[PDB]
RNA sequence: AAAACUCCAGUUGACACAAAAUAGACUACGAAAGUGGCUUUAACAUAUCUGAACACACAAUAGCUAAGACCCAAACUGGGAUUAGAUACCCCACUAUGCUUAGCCCUAAACCUCAACAGUUAAAUCAACAAAACUGCUCGCCAGAACACUACGAGCCACAGCUUAAAACUCAAA
C-alpha cells in the first residue's frame, strides 16, 4: 500500500537536510519501498518546545516522503528513523487518498420519539 | 436545538446499553420551579480593610482617618439602599426575564396531556 | 396532482407574484392558476422537453399583458 | 482504464539516477496545504494574501 | 372522475441542506481549516451543535485536529496567533 | 511548559477597566468548561458516580430545552383579555 | 423498603465468616 | 384516532373534511333536531368557547330556545335534584358547537 | 479598534507601555488556593524582585484564606514593587480560591497598573489521582 | 506459500501482460499488498483445483473452502500472538462450523464429502 | 482546630515503565464482561431456528507466587482534635494493591434483573408500579418462611474457597 512521512529536521538550510533526505530515500530503497514523489512543506515554527534527541529545537521544518512500504517493513522504518540524530520525530501515516470521499445528503430534523411510557391518567 | 433521544431509555426494542438512566419518568409538568435568590455576597470590604489599615498606621483617633471612615460611610449607605431598592424592584419588577406566576399560569392555560 | 408539480416548478424558477391572493373569491386567479392554464393548454398541443414548454408559457404570459418578475 | 493510468502515472517515479536533481527541485519548490472555508461553503485559500 | 389525486413522489420538497465541509477532503496537514474549528484562547475544540456538521465529518474533523496535535502542526492549550483574521463559521457569545 | 508564554487566556484593559475583563474571562471559563471541570477534578470520581452524573447532566439539560421551547412557543399568547367575560 | 432478605442473607454469610474465622 | 373514516385526504399537513357522508350525518342531524321542536323539546346549546360566547347565547334566545355557553357545574344534567329544585325537567336535546 | 488578544512578538508590536513594548514586562505571578495565596513580582530577565503573601504578615490558621488578607498582601507586594519602580505588572492567576480577586485589587490600590490579566490554572488532562471523595 | 509475485484476483483476467514493465507488475503483487488477497487467491486456487466449477459462491463447497482459509489464518494468527482469547474462540467456532457442515454434506452427498476430506487432508471424526 | 514538614514556599533551565479534559448535546464495536491520546500490522464466523449443571472456550475488579521500578491514590499501621467510651465520620507518612512477564477456584445488584429465534396492535383490552399488551418451537427453576450463598457427598493447579445441595425443630406465616 502507500503510506506518507512527516519528516521533522532542524535548521540547516541546504547541505545537512540534502544529507538527510539523500540517506532517508536510500534507507527506503534498501528496505524495498519504491519512493515515488516528495514535497516540501518548507521551514515552519513548531507549535512548542520539542525534546528529542538531547538538545531542545524550536525552529525546524517539514517534509512529505511519498513511497509504497510493504506491510513488513514499517516497524524497520521506524527504528531507522528514530536512531537517527538529525531526524526529531516522523510519525508513517497512510496515504490520505486511499480512502475515497463517502456520499452525504446532511442532516435532519429527528422527530419527537413517543411511544415510551404507558398511557394511564396517574 | 435539542439532541437525539432515540436509542437512549431503555426499552424492548433497543437491543443495547441504556445511553440515559433517569430516576424520573420524561413526563413535562404544568408547573414552573421557583427562582433562586438571596445568596452569600458579603460585599463592601475594601473600605472596611483601608479603614482599619489607617486606623494601625496612624493613632485610633477620629479626626486622623477622616477620609477613610467617611468613605466606609458612603459606601455602606450605598450597600443598604442598593439591597432596599433590591428587595423593592423583586416584588413586582422583571427584567429579561419573567416571573412564575404568570409562567405557571400560562402553562395552566395549555396543559399538557400524556395520558392521551 | 400534476399542477402542484407544475405550481412548485414555477415557484422554484420565478417566485412569488406581484398580485397578492385573495382568499375571498372562489374565482380567483392567481399568476400561478395561469401559469398552470397556460402549461396545460401547451402540453396538449404536442410537445415533450420541459425547456421548451417553459419558454412558451413565459412567451404566452408576456403576450397576454403581464411582466414576469423571475430572480436572475 | 485504471491499469492504463496506472501505467501512465508510473513513468514518474524515483529510482537510483533520479535523486540529486530530485532533492534540488524538492528543496526549491514549496507547496502549501491550508484552505479556509466560509459560511457558505466556498473555498478560500490564504495564498492570496 | 379525473379529479382524485394520485399519490407521487411527494412535490413541494425543498432539497435537504447540505454541509459546510461536505464536498471536501479532510487532513491533518491542513492547519487553517483544523484551527477554524477550535478556541482561540483556551483551545477547547466546539461541540456538535456550535459547528453544525454530522456525525462522520465532525469524527474525521476531531480526528485530523487530535493527529496534528500529536504529530506536530498544531498547538493543544492555544491557537496559533497567525490564524485569528478568519472568517469565523462557529457560534460563539462571549467577548461581545 | 513546552508551549509558549502569555497567549493562552489572554485579555487586555481598556483604561484600567480591569473588573469587565476579569468578567469577561470568568465567562470565558465557563462557557469553556474549566472551572466546573477543576471543582469535578478536586476530589477523585468513581466512574460509576462519573457516568450516573452525566446522564442527570444530560437528562436535566434536555428537559431545560424542551421547557425554554415550550415557554418560546407559548409567549406568542401572552396578552390581556381579548373576551370580558363570556 | 425491600432489603431486608438482603440484610438478612448479610448477617448469615457474616456469622459464617465469624465461624470459620474463630476455629 | 376516531376520525378516520371522516376526513377525505391531507394537504399539506391539513386534514380535509370530505363533505360526501358530511351532508348524510347533516340531514339526519337536522332531521332529529326538527322533530325535538316540533314534539314539545328543550333544546340546550352548550359551546364552551369565549370567541364565540355573544352569538350563540342571542340565537337561542331569539328563537324562544335555551343556551349555555359559560362555566359548566360539576353535577348540573346529573345531580339536578339537588341544584335547583324539587323536579326540574332536564333537557332532551342538547347541541355543541364546540365539543 | 482595540484588539483583545495580545500583540505577536514577530513583526511590528505596535504597543508601547513606559517606552516598553509587552515581552519586556515584568510578571507577578499570583498562586491562589483554598486557604493561602501568594503574589511575588519577577522582572522580565527573570529575577525576584519582590515577595509577599498572607503568611508573612500575621493571619495563622484558615485566616490566610481571606480577601481582607489577600487585599494586604497585594498592597505589600505593590509597595515593595514600587519601591523599587515597576508600575506595570502582567498578573497570572494559578488556581482557584476565595482571594482570587482580592490581590489584583490590592495590587491595583497600591499603585501598580494591569494591561493583561492572564491565568494558567494547572487543570490536569486525567492526570495524576486526586484524593478519595470526603464524606461531609 | 504463494510467491510474492503472482498477481491477484483484481489484476488477473485483464488484457496486456507482456507489455508491463517491472515497478508496476511489483505493484500490483502481493509484496505491497494485504493478507485478504492472498486469502483470496489461496481461496481460488483451492476451489480451481478441488473442486469443478468455481462460480457457485452460494454452495457447501465454497463455504467450506471459506471456513478452513478462515481456520488457517486464525492459526496463523494464533500462533504468531499468544496470548489472544477471542481470536481462540473465533478459531474454536470456525472449527466447530467446518465440521458441522462437513457432517451435513456427508449426510447429503459423500463422494463431494470424501473429495473435500481428500483434498483439504481434514478428516470428519466421529464424535464421542 | 489540631497534628505533620522548617534539605520549606515562589518565577525560571534541565525530567516517566500507571492513568489519556475540550471531540463526551456521538450510540459506536464486541456473545457478555469490557472498550473512546497517536502511528503500523493481523482481524471481528455461520444463506433455517432452538439447543447443556451428561462437554468445550472466554469472562469487571478484588486475593497468590516467581523477576523490577515506584510521583500519586490507598486495606492495615502510629500520631493528632470532640464524645462517659470511638479500633470510624477530619488530617498527617507508609505497606498489600493500581504497572510490565507467566501460571491459579472463576467471583457480582454479571441490573436494561425482562431466555433465544420472528411478527402484531380498528380480531385480541392489563390486580398495582416499572419499560402498554400477546401468537409458534425449545432448555433450567418454582410451588410457605427462617433454618441453609449449610455439614456431608460428588470435581477442582484452589487447603479461611468455588459448582451442585438437605435433613432435625417452631408458627399461622412472609
Ligand atoms: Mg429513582
Ligand atoms: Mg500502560
Ligand atoms: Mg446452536
Ligand atoms: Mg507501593
Ligand atoms: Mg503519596
Ligand atoms: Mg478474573
Ligand atoms: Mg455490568
Ligand atoms: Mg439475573
Ligand atoms: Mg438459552
Ligand atoms: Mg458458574
Ligand atoms: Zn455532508
Amino acid at each position: 500500500p502507500r503510506y506518507e512521512l512527516a519528516l521533522i529536521l532542524k535548521a540547516m538550510q541546504r547541505p545537512e537536510t540534502a544529507a538527510t533526505l539523500k540517506r532517508t530515500i536510500e534507507a527506503l530503497m534498501d528496505r524495498g519501498a519504491i519512493v515515488r514523489d516528495l514535497e516540501n512543506l518548507g521551514e515552519r515554527a513548531l507549535p512548542y518546545r520539542i525534546s528529542a534527541h538531547s538538545q531542545q529545537h524550536n525552529r525546524g521544518g517539514y517534509f512529505l516522503v511519498d513511497f509504497y512500504a510493504p506491510t513488513a517493513a514499517v516497524e524497520s522504518m521506524v527504528e531507522h528513523l528514530s536512531r537517527d540524530i538529525d531526524v526529531i520525530r516522523g510519525n508513517i501515516v497512510k496515504h490520505p487518498l486511499t480512502q475515497e470521499l463517502k456520499e452525504c445528503e446532511g442532516i435532519v430534523p429527528v422527530p419527537l420519539a413517543e411511544k415510551l411510557y404507558s398511557t394511564k391518567k396517574r | 436545538a435539542t439532541p437525539s433521544l432515540r436509542g437512549r431509555l431503555a426499552r424492548f426494542g433497543n437491543p443495547r446499553k441504556p445511553v440515559l438512566k433517569p430516576n424520573k419518568p420524561l413526563i413535562l409538568a404544568n408547573r414552573v420551579g421557583e427562582r433562586r435568590r438571596e445568596k452569600g455576597e458579603a460585599t463592601c470590604i475594601t473600605e472596611m480593610s483601608v479603614m482599619m489599615a489607617c486606623w494601625k498606621q496612624n493613632e485610633f483617633r477620629d479626626d486622623a482617618c477622616r477620609k477613610e471612615i467617611q468613605g466606609f460611610l458612603d459606601c455602606a449607605a450605598r450597600a443598604q439602599e442598593a439591597r432596599k431598592m433590591r428587595s423593592i424592584q423583586e416584588t413586582l419588577g422583571e427584567s429579561g426575564s419573567l416571573l412564575p406566576n404568570k409562567l405557571n399560569k400560562l402553562l395552566q392555560r395549555f396543559p399538557n396531556k400524556p395520558y392521551l | 396532482y400534476h399542477e402542484d408539480r407544475i405550481r412548485a416548478k414555477f415557484y422554484s424558477v420565478y417566485g412569488s407574484g406581484q398580485r397578492a391572493f385573495d382568499l375571498f373569491n372562489p374565482n380567483f386567479k392567481s399568476t400561478c392558476q395561469r401559469f398552470v392554464e397556460k402549461y396545460t393548454e401547451l402540453q396538449k398541443l404536442g410537445e415533450t422537453d420541459e425547456e421548451k414548454l417553459f419558454v412558451e408559457t413565459g412567451k404566452a404570459l408576456l403576450a397576454e399583458g403581464v411582466i414576469l418578475r423571475r430572480v436572475g | 482504464r485504471e491499469v492504463l493510468q496506472l501505467q501512465e502515472e508510473v513513468k514518474n517515479f524515483i529510482t537510483r539516477e533520479n535523486l540529486e536533481a530530485r532533492v534540488e527541485a524538492a528543496l526549491d519548490s514549496r507547496k502549501n496545504y491550508n484552505w479556509a472555508i466560509t459560511r457558505e461553503g466556498l473555498v478560500v485559500r490564504p495564498q492570496r494574501r | 372522475n379525473e379529479d382524485l389525486p394520485i399519490s407521487m413522489e411527494n412535490p413541494y420538497k425543498e432539497p435537504l441542506k447540505k454541509c459546510i465541509l461536505c464536498g471536501k477532503h479532510v487532513d491533518y496537514k491542513n492547519v487553517q481549516l483544523l484551527s477554524q474549528f477550535v478556541s482561540p484562547f483556551t483551545g477547547c475544540i466546539y461541540g456538535r451543535h456550535i459547528t453544525g456538521l454530522c456525525g462522520k465529518k465532525q469524527k474525521e474533523i476531531t480526528k485530523a485536529i487530535k493527529r496534528a496535535q500529536i504529530m506536530g502542526f498544531m498547538p493543544v492549550t492555544y491557537k496559533d496567533p497567525a490564524y485569528l483574521k478568519d472568517p469565523k463559521v462557529c457560534n460563539i457569545r462571549y467577548r461581545e | 511548559a513546552k508551549h509558549l508564554k502569555f497567549i493562552a487566556r489572554t485579555v487586555m484593559v481598556q483604561e484600567g477597566n480591569v473588573e469587565s475583563a476579569y468578567r469577561t474571562l470568568n465567562r470565558i471559563l465557563t462557557m469553556d468548561g474549566l472551572i466546573e471541570d477543576i471543582k469535578h477534578r478536586r476530589y477523585y470520581e468513581k466512574p460509576c458516580r462519573r457516568r450516573q452524573r452525566e446522564s442527570y447532566e444530560r437528562c436535566r439539560r434536555i428537559y431545560n430545552m424542551e421547557m425554554a421551547r415550550k415557554i418560546n412557543f407559548l409567549m406568542r399568547k401572552n396578552r390581556a383579555d381579548p373576551w370580558q367575560g363570556c | 423498603k425491600n432489603v431486608l432478605k438482603i440484610r438478612r442473607r448479610k448477617m448469615n454469610h457474616h456469622k459464617y465468616r465469624k465461624l470459620v474465622k474463630k476455629t | 384516532r376516531f376520525m378516520e373514516p371522516y376526513i377525505f385526504g391531507s394537504r399539506l399537513d391539513h386534514d380535509i373534511i370530505d363533505l360526501e357522508q358530511t351532508a348524510t350525518h347533516l340531514q339526519l342531524a337536522l332531521n332529529f333536531t326538527a322533530h325535538m321542536a316540533y314534539r314539545k323539546g328543550i333544546i340546550l346549546f352548550i359551546s364552551r368557547n369565549r370567541q364565540f360566547s355573544y352569538l350563540i347565547e342571542n340565537m337561542a334566545r331569539d328563537c324562544g330556545e335555551y343556551a349555555h355557553t359559560r362555566y359548566f357545574r360539576g353535577g348540573m344534567l346529573t345531580n339536578a335534584r339537588l341544584l335547583f329544585g324539587p323536579t326540574v325537567r332536564l333537557p332532551d336535546l342538547i347541541i355543541f358547537l364546540h365539543t | 479598534k482595540f484588539s483583545i488578544y495580545p500583540p505577536i512578538p514577530g513583526e511590528e508590536s505596535s504597543l508601547r507601555w513606559a517606552g516598553k513594548k509587552f515581552e519586556e514586562i515584568p510578571i507577578a505571578h499570583i498562586k491562589a488556593s483554598h486557604n493561602n495565596t501568594q503574589i511575588q513580582v519577577v522582572s522580565a530577565s527573570n529575577e525576584p524582585l519582590a515577595f509577599a503573601s498572607c503568611g508573612t504578615e500575621g493571619f495563622r490558621n484558615a485566616k490566610k484564606g481571606t480577601g481582607i488578607a489577600a487585599q494586604t498582601a497585594g498592597i505589600a507586594a505593590a509597595a515593595r514593587a514600587k519601591q523599587k519602580g515597576v508600575i506595570h505588572i502582567r498578573v497570572v492567576v494559578k488556581g482557584l480560591g476565595p482571594g482570587r480577586l482580592s490581590a489584583m485589587h490590592g495590587l491595583i490600590m497600591g499603585g501598580l497598573e494591569v494591561i493583561s490579566i492572564t491565568d494558567n490554572t494547572p487543570i490536569p488532562h486525567n492526570g495524576c489521582r486526586p484524593r478519595k471523595a470526603r464524606k461531609l | 506459500d504463494p510467491p510474492p509475485s503472482t498477481l491477484l484476483k483484481d489484476y488477473q483476467n485483464v488484457p496486456g501482460i507482456e507489455k508491463v514493465d517491472d515497478v508496476v507488475k511489483r505493484l500490483l503483487s502481493l509484496e505491497m499488498a494485504n493478507k485478504k488477497e492472498m486469502l483470496k487467491i489461496k481461496q481460488e486456487q483451492f476451489m480451481k483445483k478441488i473442486v469443478a466449477n468455481p462460480e457457485d459462491t452460494r454452495s457447501l463447497e465454497a463455504r467450506i473452502i471459506a471456513l478452513s482459509v478462515k481456520i488457517r489464518s486464525y492459526e496463523e494468527h494464533l500462533e504468531k500472538h499468544r496470548k489472544d482469547k477471542a481470536h481462540k474462540r473465533y478459531l474454536l467456532m470456525s472449527i466447530d462450523q467446518r465440521k458441522k457442515m462437513l457432517k451435513n454434506l456427508r449426510n447429503t452427498n459423500y463422494d463431494v464429502f470424501e473429495k473435500i476430506c481428500w483434498g483439504l487432508g481434514i478428516e470428519y471424526t466421529f464424535p464421542p
